[PDB]
């Protein structure tokens, strides 16, 4: 995120981490057994890290799950990036509390102009 | 884990959704229907490499997912993000299936 500001600890508690030894892309929580992220972020194996605000230090509000399924979306193009979506199943359920949470689905597609909340720990 | 580039503190930005005419015209030719674009026409803030796969949420609701850009926060080049409204159907059956 460039030109942001830092979240406030674990405000953003649907948020993950997609951790193969450090991190590479971010994901949200939509039910206790899934997070949803990009399907160019696809690879064979994947630790889910939940509850983080440092994800260089241990504060206490973590949970680390191993992804036991990884789907793709079946018509991704690798090369356009259309269709760029993946589910997540946690080899075991997520414990939802405070600062692990589920976002909602949307209801209806948002109008042009309507303000939104962008987060990650991607380059600043 | 945020090796060399990458912080280590979460990062949060607020972002409007953009027309869809002004997203095909940053982008000439690169945006399909399962595509929006979310940010600042004039640059200084967007998402970035690290970011991918992540929510943009609004009013609640996811709507997009980090996908991709040309460079990052540059000027006629906003993020463009996975249209989440396009597949609730898919997330759905797929979840209820796996
Ligand atoms: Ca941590």
């Amino acid at each position: 995120i460039v030109g942001g500001y830092t979240c406030a600890a674990n405000s953003i508690p649907y948020q993950v981490s997609l951790n193969s030894g450090s991190h590479f892309c971010g994901g949200s929580l939509i039910n206790s057994q899934w997070v949803v992220s990009a399907a160019h972020c696809y690879k064979s194996r994947i630790q889910v890290r939940l509850g983080e605000h440092n994800i260089d230090v241990l504060e206490g509000n973590e949970q680390f799950i191993n992804a036991a399924k990884i789907i793709t979306h079946p018509n991704f193009n690798g090369n356009t990036l259309d269709n760029d979506i993946m589910l997540i199943k946690l080899s075991s359920p997520a414990t939802l509390n405070s600062r692990v949470a589920t976002v909602s689905l949307p209801r209806s597609c948002a109008a042009a102009g309507t303000e939104c909340l962008i987060s990650g720990w991607g380059n600043t | 884990s945020s090796g060399s580039s990458y912080p280590s503190l979460l990062q949060c930005l607020k972002a409007p959704v953009l027309s869809d005419s002004s997203c095909k015209s940053s982008y000439p030719g690169q945006i399909t229907g399962n595509m929006i674009c979310v940010g600042f026409l004039e640059g200084g803030k967007d998402s970035c490499q690290g970011d991918s796969g992540g929510p943009v949420v609004c009013n609640g609701q996811l709507q997009g997912i980090v996908s991709w850009g040309y460079g990052c926060a540059q000027k006629n080049k906003p993020g463009v993000y996975t249209k989440v409204c396009n597949y609730v159907n898919w997330i759905q059956q797929t979840i209820a299936a796996n």
